């Protein structure tokens, strides 16, 4: 039978069957309860919205995200979102098939734990498999070495990886994502008089976001600029109307990720800690690190980063070596792609764990041997 | 009884006509919501050009 | 058995059994005591005329009407309402009959256990449920969302609904009706030499607010025509000859519901009070109560409201945004269809205040989970 | 005479209503007017730009 390569994420669950171009359905993951109380007596009202479809009812909800920073932390709402998945946005009952989470470098032992547990033994799998999210970025660019980026919404993960063989010493997490980003843009729009408060507008925040924001080639003439002409102020229109105008705001939220001073951050950007995973591989592999860099994750989709970033760390290195970033148009999927591909092979096909195993053996199985 | 019955046709007359205008108004209404929809796509259209040849 | 559809009102009380589509018998609510001293013996003479039976006797009583502004002030003459309305009106014993009350929003709590209270003990009823007068004119239009504007006689209430969730926050209640443009237009009445000063001419009044007096459009240029040609004095009949006639008086009178500085009162129009319920909301539903603006209510029968209303609104809203205005020709009954709608419900049918359940509670279960 | 004023009423309602609408209408032909306007400019616009393409 195929395959279900669904990829938990943190903001966009996305899953498909093993052997497409596309996941098949991608969705937000929030579960939202109402709050408010409700007369309309037979109107048919849920107890919890989920997915997509509490992105319309939003306006009396309360959105709540089951996923922190790559770890798990409503363990209840994360089981719903997953059976939501499984019957209702792709329809497949999971008895019959197996599956492939993806999961964040250096996460917590007990999320992942926790994660096979469920799997085996609500949904009651075949078998699954979990897999570190940046090979699978590697994978879907047609590579083999490189050091890939996947700037996700959740947390920033920089994984090296030479001829196949991961470098376990040399991956460098940030928890800076996307998510903070729409926070700090949430904060800085209060300087024109806009305030979105409630977790139904960090929604709007996050669309402005998407829509307007790119990353500046050089920072200070871009402030320099902002500051004396008004070619910049982009206007939006709310989901009401009163249209609004950001203006040095646009290039402003983008760049906390390469100065995390911004939001407190004490870390270096992502300009610096990518070239500091590379410095702490062997001396010989450098040059095919730097070649290679490879993008990923959605929030590097802002337009105009592959060539900042290609600035910055040509003026951190060495002068002779070629700085190159592969940024391939279908970045926001690509660790989707990945796993299709890697599900696809037959060389992984004795790879999964199978059921008797983890009755065997317990959760703790994952760690070992079948990683 | 005559001048009753004159003033009922000319006001069944008044209700036909005020529906035959709010049903032209309906299709004028619709007709300006599809080509809004078409400016919002042709400027949609438009920007992620400009957003692609920005961005290579 | 069949349920009984009362519903108090103030000014006209309307009933029936639920499941039909108009009110079996509308009468207005006046109990008026003979003033004068009488000399015919024998004659049957009663000591008080309630009902449609004091406005035909209405020469020789003093009408008083036992509920002020939604809230009632003179508890045995509403008993007495209440048993006239059952057993003369519907001749149907109330022991063998649910029944279904309708209360303004932001009432005194007192005046909803003491109306329990008598239903219970009085007419002893099997069950008796309060519903707010303004999620039934929203089940009449056969709506889910929608903000209504319910102007009835006594006052004037604006509840936002969404998805069937109502709104507590956003409830405007305004207490300028029907009654008090009576009384304004009584009382510029005498700028041309006519004089009502009588409770019982209050009636004849009232019959000229109803049968002239129309919303103008705008108000100023509305102003400067009647002051100019004479195309606007409509001409009326007393109850004895003597015909009057109405000059610009005809749109003065309604004119109080948009501006209330007219009878002194300091709150915004009908026209602004709507709007900032709707403010009141949240961003993301404020599109769809725009949109499903709903009128009700008996006072929203003046010719020409619905466009001067939606003018004033639409010069208030975001240009963006579409202003429609629900106005169904049912609007004065518009309440009660709603009541039917509702006790008709098989989901509704456990949610009655059974006589037991009062029995162990007393009156305050009424505030209780049975709402 | 009740029946001949409650007819004379509602002509009267009626085509008040019908100039309301018939006035809206004329209105809302006039901004659908506008946008096709702006969309022709900016379609005239972007036709150039094609003219010059031919020769990039
Ligand atoms: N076109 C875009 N431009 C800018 N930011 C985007 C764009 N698309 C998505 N994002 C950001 O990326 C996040 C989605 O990242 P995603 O790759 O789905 O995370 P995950 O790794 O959890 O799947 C969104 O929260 C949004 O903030
Ligand atoms: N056709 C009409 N035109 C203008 N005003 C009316 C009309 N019918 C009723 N009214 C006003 O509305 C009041 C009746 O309102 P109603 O809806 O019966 O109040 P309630 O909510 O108490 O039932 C009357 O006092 C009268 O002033
Ligand atoms: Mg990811
Ligand atoms: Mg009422």
């Amino acid at each position: 039978t195929t395959a279900l390569v669904c990829d938990n994420g943190s903001g966009l669950v996305k899953a498909g069957f093993a052997g497409d171009d596309a996941p098949r359905a991608v969705f937000p993951s929030i579960v939202g309860r109402p709050r408010h109380q409700g007369v309309m007596v037979g109107m048919g009202q849920k107890d919890s919205y989920v997915g997509d479809e509490a992105q319309s009812k939003r306006g009396i909800l309360t959105l709540k995200y089951p996923i922190e920073h790559g770890i798990i932390t409503n363990w209840d709402d994360m089981e719903k979102i997953w059976h939501h998945t499984f019957y209702n946005e792709l329809r497949v009952a999971p008895e019959e098939h197996p599956t492939l989470l993806t999961e964040a470098p250096l996460n917590p032992k007990a999320n992942r734990e926790k994660m096979t547990q469920i799997m085996f033994e609500t949904f009651n799998v075949p078998a699954m498999y979990v897999a570190i999210q940046a090979v699978l970025s590697l994978y879907a660019s047609g590579r083999t070495t490189g050091i890939v980026l996947d700037s996700g919404d959740g947390v920033t993960h920089n994984v090296p990886i030479y001829e196949g063989y991961a470098l376990p010493h040399a991956i460098m997490r940030l928890d800076l994502a996307g998510r903070d980003l729409t926070d700090y843009l949430m904060k800085i729009l209060t300087e024109r008089g806009y305030s979105f408060v409630t977790t139904a507008e960090r929604e709007i925040v996050r669309d402005i976001k998407e829509k307007l924001c790119y990353v500046a080639l050089d920072f200070e003439n871009e402030m320099a600029t902002a500051a004396s002409s008004s070619s910049l102020e982009k206007s939006y229109e709310l989901p009401d109307g009163q249209v609004i105008t950001i203006g040095n705001e646009r290039f402003r939220c983008p760049e906390t990720l390469f100065q995390p001073s911004f939001i407190g951050m004490e870390s270096a950007g992502i300009h610096e800690t990518t070239y500091n995973s590379i410095m702490k591989c062997d001396i010989d592999i450098r040059k095919d690190l730097y070649a290679n860099n490879v993008l990923s994750g959605g929030t590097t989709m802002y337009p105009g980063i592959a060539d900042r970033m290609q600035k910055e760390i040509t003026a951190l290195a060495p002068s002779t070596m070629k700085i190159k970033i592969i940024a391939p148009p279908e970045r926001k999927y690509s660790v989707w792609i990945g796993g299709s591909i890697l599900a696809s092979l037959s060389t992984f096909q004795q790879m999964w764990i199978s059921k008797q195993e983890y009755d065997e053996a317990g959760p703790s199985i994952v760690h070992r041997k079948c990683f | 009884s005559d001048k009753l019955k004159e003033a009922e046709t000319r006001a069944e007359f008044a209700e036909r006509s005020v529906t035959k205008l709010e049903k032209s108004i309906d299709d004028l209404e619709d007709e300006l919501y599809a080509q809004k929809l078409k400016y919002k796509a042709i400027s949609e259209e438009l920007d992620h050009a400009l957003n692609d040849m920005t961005s290579i």
